[PDB]
């Protein structure tokens, strides 16, 4: 007659996974893209006051 | 990125460097600008004694 087949229900498992802010955006942001400029400057005091010690 | 931070950081570096160097400068011609005051000082006192 009968016996075994399908059975189980409450059991399961699941992983997890994850994305980031925006803002993020590039790695350039603040204190990364201004240093370009930052460093035209910088390179303006050190001349500026090479004529300093010279 | 990296590479334009470096370069901060190296001409930081000198710029603090040559500005000692400068500090050192000034100061050594101050004390020297003071002694030469002293002996001009001298030289104003022989120049008075000699006018008496």
């Amino acid at each position: 007659e009968v016996e075994a087949a399908i059975s189980d229900v409450g059991g399961q498992q699941i992983f997890s996974q994850a994305l980031l802010n925006a803002n993020r955006r590039g790695e350039a942001k603040t204190a990364l893209a201004e240093v370009q400029a930052r460093h035209q400057e910088l390179l303006k005091l050190e001349k500026s006051m090479a004529e300093l010690t010279q | 990125i990296k590479f334009t931070k470096q370069s901060s950081v190296a001409s930081t570096r000198n710029t603090l460097k040559m500005a000692q160097d400068a500090e050192r400068a000034g100061m050594n011609t101050l004390g020297m600008l003071g002694h030469q005051s002293e002996q001009l000082n001298n030289v104003e006192g022989n120049l008075d004694l000699m006018k008496v």
